[PDB]
């Protein structure tokens, strides 16, 4: 009990921008911590290189140039030598090849153009790169974290990281295998999807099936293991082999600083096919592909001074880590999270009816869907209860939403109706039994030229896809809210829940209320499990099909050693609890003899079943080793974030989108922010894309209509660069989506917040979410 | 015809299996789906008599399912039908060695009974 | 074949023949979405219930007819041309093809009228696609 | 980006006859992505095919 890691389940994003602290992003240590920072930079911009630049050219820097030069006039381009040494007290070697910095300064007051070919050289490999999202990992003291370790001198840290990814050694993902698994129900899937066989899970062949023996296929597994501590902030990389030619792959990299901090960055999201010729068509299993995908073990020595070592490494105590695609909109939370599933997890569905409700349960639920119309044209246009949201906040009668009695409960009840209930027995008519769903249906792709049966029912909220997209006319087609999350729901609708006074007087409008309860966030004094929920909070949590960053075993309190309700957010507010889980591991890790388990040619639910009995030959399932965690997810990521998009059906409107929160689908780019972020009273020579002459020569009314026609115009993110669609006769289509986007990822809108100064009477809120890319800015 | 081994040391597992046509929702209006015909032929005429169905079943397309006739020696000849398959609309390709959505073929399977008369009754 | 042809750059989207052959459309949806005021006499306003259109401010209703009135949907998905379905595989190619059996089945642009466009600056005729 | 192209070898003995070899047989496009599903034309690739001009200079003994 003397010492934890924290988060214990670390997430770092992959990404092209450097592994340095300046150039990077630190994955969220406090929920909501920057919802409307307008000057969040995702992408590495000239002014970071520049900085970069001016910070290594620091005396000794300058004068040990201007002794360079008294031996250039001597002699009066370069030489080898002085090339290299230029180099080197600059210290950019880590940054970008030698031989291109060397190459950059021999083809030529005296500083200035060693900076400006020196920076066209950062400026030419990083600028507009997607910034890495890194993980810091802290070391508590407890007895229950008091706070972080303290390193007096004498005293230091030796972190351990052992990672790998088995995508390539793992099994095809068809749907999530738990849809046929028995159960009594949690708090994150009704029994009724298994009970009724409303998605039942299909069985999965091997993935690079050629492969045959288990001895060789664990050259389909990337593996690497790395240390630091205290004393040396020197970052060392996690560079693995494929197969185990060959290729490198940098499956991360770590450092420790001087206090004791671990920071672990991931790969550069480089995806390759051992043959050109192999082209990554699924949107999940492609033979012959690997990625810099991992997910490992965390481990830590503190020794003191004083002789005692710590040993931190037993699963209650050490932590995991889980690199993913990066993010494409920071700020924009997914309706349901990841850490949504750790609370549901640890739930049983008819024990649901014991939970109790503050308003601040239901409140992320309606602030993410409402957040959704900067990713989602549905939810913009086509998502009435964000309109009637919409309607409260221009009258400031947000509040009404918090009256807990009989007078409010009409308009409570409303909003509530509106949702899909996760039980799945709605809106369907029994077939003799069979559960068919009579509201809408997202149908195969294989068309059959029979009339479709009317559906008779609305389409109820949200409008997502979810793990069961493959069967038209189930129920667990549409993604619904968990049962626990729908419970606080129906709680709130019927009345049962409290709230205090002083949210009361904070809810005017819904962002009054979300300013609030980001500043309850970052005041609560629970620092360890903050970033312990931070960490997770950005991730989806469904639907899993297979989803984004990881998948459905998470939703399954078995894959967790401890998972426990610990408090509110705030002594009065609950903001849906904060809790202490960590992950069961294997401590044996990568020397597991485990490392390399499967079921033989297939995967089936029938093999979930037998992992249930914690003494099976397949309960190893559940006991992480490295690679377990993001082994379902799709090889390459690039295929399965390509097919993470809309989903259309016989009907226009809404347009069902898988998981637009961190994948956005309709978005607003630049070119219509610098056409409707000005006021009409400036004074430049252009206002938004307008001609001084021209812009304020119009009625103002006529300019504040010109300015929301832009800010309404939203585009196809698969549009903001060149997948497949560019050119005359171009084919475009789904599939060279995914090729396309093994090398387009980083070239991909980034969301992020901006400010709108003086929006007048336009209807354009003061902070707006701008989609930045090369092909959207104009 | 099959050893116990193949199932007892998963040598090949049976895989999960789809319904095709699957936008058809519905047991009801998956009957569509059934292409039906039957008749009757006796020893007193031979004239032949088409088994010919519709698909889908209640544009609809006529399937002759196969003939069958009778000689005066109570000999029942049954004739399969004539090779045609097609889908619902042309652009439908019948890409997959098995299961191809929107198509329908001629052949068939089904009961063959009879009854004898003797002349005393 | 004769919509819009992509250049690296977003915009302007440069379109064939998009006068005959539309490539942006204001469709039906829409329109039921902006053409009504506060003040109608109906159940529904602007696809809202009664009680929300009438309980929000003047400005933030005009402001929502503007919104609706400014999204424009891609005419070739006025009809399936192959994008329809989980997975399906859209594309260039897949138009032409669909639109054999799908041409009978695309938007037709119709001139509508906007009786009280009051202060929401959508004009009192506009051009509407209809289709299934 | 940019990649070095081995159009062949070139090698004398001491005789004067000279020894021409060609490339390895390296065909590559740009990107990956880029497949050459055309018989004579595919955009993005390059391959190490060669020709040019063949030219000596004789030096005697007496200059
Ligand atoms: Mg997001």
């Amino acid at each position: 009990c003397q010492y934890k890691i924290y988060p214990p389940l670390g997430i770092a994003r992959v990404g092209n921008g450097p592994a340095i602290k300046p150039l990077s992003l630190s994955t969220p240590e406090v929920p909501w911590a920057h919802l409307y920072d307008t000057n969040v930079q995702y992408l590495v911009t000239q002014q970071e290189l520049e900085q970069l630049l001016e910070e290594a050219f620091g005396g000794n820097v300058i004068n040990e140039i201007s002794q360079i030069k008294t031996k250039l006039d001597e002699r009066k381009k370069f030489k080898q030598e002085e090339i290299e040494t230029i180099t080197g007290l600059l210290g950019l070697s880590h940054l970008v090849p030698q031989q291109q910095l060397s190459r950059s300064l021999d083809n030529l007051d005296i500083v200035q153009q060693i900076k400006g070919a020196l920076l066209k050289v950062l400026s030419d490999h990083y600028l507009h790169a997607v910034k890495k999202q890194a993980q810091n990992f802290y070391i508590y003291k407890c007895d229950n974290p008091v706070e972080k370790l303290k390193l007096t001198d004498g005293d230091k840290v030796t972190w351990r990281v052992e990672v790998a990814n088995k995508k390539s050694f793992w099994y095809d993902y068809n749907n999530a295998l738990d849809l046929s698994l028995h159960t009594q129900g949690s708090g994150n899937l009704s029994k009724n999807v298994s009970k009724h066989r409303l998605a039942p899970a299909m069985t999965a062949k091997r993935r690079n099936p050629n492969v045959i023996t288990n001895s060789l296929r664990k050259q389909l597994v990337i593996s690497s293991q790395g240390s630091v501590s205290s004393d040396n902030n020197t970052q060392v990389p996690l560079r693995g082999k494929f197969p185990a030619e060959r290729h490198n792959v940098l499956q991360g990299s770590i450092e420790c600083d001087n206090e004791g901090v671990l920071r672990f960055y991931a790969g550069n999201g480089i995806s390759q096919a051992l043959s050109p010729s192999s082209l990554n068509t699924d949107f999940a299993d492609n033979s012959n592909w690997f990625d810099d995908i991992c997910d490992g073990r965390v481990t830590a020595v503190v020794e003191l001074k004083n002789g005692d070592t710590f040993e931190i490494q037993d699963e209650q105590s050490s932590a995991w880590v889980a690199t993913t695609p990066p993010d494409y909109a920071p700020q924009i939370e997914p309706i349901v999270t990841m850490y949504d599933m750790v609370s549901g997890a640890a739930l049983k569905e008819q024990d649901l009816d014991n939970l109790t409700t503050q308003f601040s349960d239901v409140f992320p639920i309606l602030y993410r869907l409402y957040r959704m119309q900067w990713v989602n044209q549905a939810d913009f246009t086509d998502n009435a209860v964000n309109t009637q949201i919409r309607e409260l906040n221009s009258e400031l009668g947000f509040a009404q939403l918090l009256d807990n009695s009989a007078s409010a409960k009409s308009l409570r009840e409303g909003i509530f109706n509106q949702f899909r209930n996760p039980l799945f027995d709605q809106d369907i008519d029994v077939d003799d039994n069979e559960w068919v769903s009579n509201s809408r249906i997202i149908p195969s792709k294989d068309e059959t030229n029979i009339a479709a049966k009317p559906a008779t029912s609305s389409l109820k909220l949200p409008f997502y896809p979810n793990d069961g997209i493959d069967y038209p006319g189930s129920p667990v087609q549409w993604f619904a809210i968990p049962p626990f999350m729908y419970q606080h729901l129906q709680n709130w609708a019927a009345g049962d829940f409290s709230v205090t006074q002083v949210e009361k007087e904070s809810a005017n409008t819904i962002e009054e209320l979300g300013l609030f309860y980001s500043e309850q966030f970052k005041n609560s004094p629970n620092s360890a499990l903050l970033c312990a929920r931070g960490a997770l909070d950005a991730l989806y949590g469904g639907g899993f099909h297979p989803g984004v960053e990881l998948t459905w075993p998470m939703r399954h309190n078995l894959i967790y050693s401890q998972n426990d309700y610990v408090s509110s957010v705030t002594p009065e507010i609950n903001l849906l609890g904060l809790r202490e889980f960590r992950l069961k591991q294997d401590l044996q890790g990568l020397n597991s003899p485990n490392m390399y388990q499967d079921f033989g040619h297939v995967i089936a639910v029938d093999n979930v079943t037998a992992s249930i009995d914690p003494n099976s030959d397949a309960a190893w399932l559940w006991r992480s080793t490295p690679g377990d965690l993001t082994k379902w997810m799709g090889i390459p990521w690039q295929s399965d974030a390509a097919s993470c998009q809309a989903v259309y059906t016989p009907e226009d409107f809404p347009i069902p989108s898988w998981w637009a929160a961190n994948l956005p689908v309709h978005v607003l780019p630049l070119a219509r922010y610098n056409k409707f972020k000005d006021s009409q009273s400036a004074d430049l020579p252009e206002i938004n894309g307008m001609t001084h002459s021209i812009a304020q020569g119009m009625s103002e009314e006529t300019f504040e209509h010109l300015r929301l026609e832009q800010f309404s115009q939203r585009l196809d993110w698969l549009h903001t660069a060149d997948l497949g669609f560019v050119g005359y006769a171009a084919e475009g289509g789904y599939t060279n989506g995914l090729i396309q986007m093994v090398s387009q990822w980083k070239n991909m809108a980034m969301v992020m917040a901006r400010p709108v100064e003086n929006p007048g009477s336009s209807g354009i809120p003061n902070v707006v979410y701008v989609a930045y890319s090369q092909a959207d800015k104009d | 015809n099959l050893s116990k081994n193949v199932s007892k040391h998963r040598l090949a597992p049976a895989m999960t299996a789809k319904r095709r046509n699957p936008n058809v929702i519905t047991n009801s209006l998956r009957k569509q789906l059934v292409i039906s015909s039957q008749g009757s032929v006796s020893s007193d005429n031979n004239t032949q008599v088409p088994l010919r169905g519709k698909f889908p079943a209640n544009e609809r397309h006529n399937v002759l399912q196969g003939s069958i006739e009778c000689d005066n020696e109570g000999v029942l000849r049954f004739y399969a039908g004539n090779g045609i398959s097609q889908a619902l609309s042309p652009s439908s390709l019948n890409t997959d060695f098995a299961d191809n959505s929107n198509w329908f073929d001629d052949i068939c399977d089904g009961r063959v009974t009879a009854v004898v008369e003797l002349k005393n009754g």
